[PDB]
């Protein structure tokens, strides 16, 4: 999935916010890896994507 | 009848068991390093992890 930088911290166990609560939620006992990187050069447009 | 200390051997047993139970209950109000002694305050103030 694609999210905002201020929402990257929400892809973690126990977090709250519009993404953690309504789009994608991890279990409290989640085991695994959360990998994130900047995609501004690929997803952004001057008109807005 | 006259000597109030005559039965101390039994009164000490009663008092020691009463003190042990009162101490055990009083320990429930301690924090042991936690922010609060009440589980509901911890659950409502902090996120799961």
């Amino acid at each position: 999935f694609v999210i905002k930088g201020n929402e990257v911290s929400q892809i973690a166990p126990g977090q709250t916010g519009n993404i953690a609560d309504y789009n994608y939620k991890l279990p409290d006992d989640f085991t695994g890896c959360v990998i994130a990187w900047n995609s501004n050069k690929l997803d952004s447009k001057h008109s807005g994507n | 009848f006259s000597t109030p200390s005559a039965l101390g051997k039994l009164q000490d047993v009663v008092n020691h068991n009463a003190q042990a139970l009162n101490t055990l209950v009083k320990q429930l109000s301690s924090k042991f390093g936690a922010i609060s002694s009440v589980l509901n305050d911890i659950l409502s103030r902090l996120d799961p992890p």
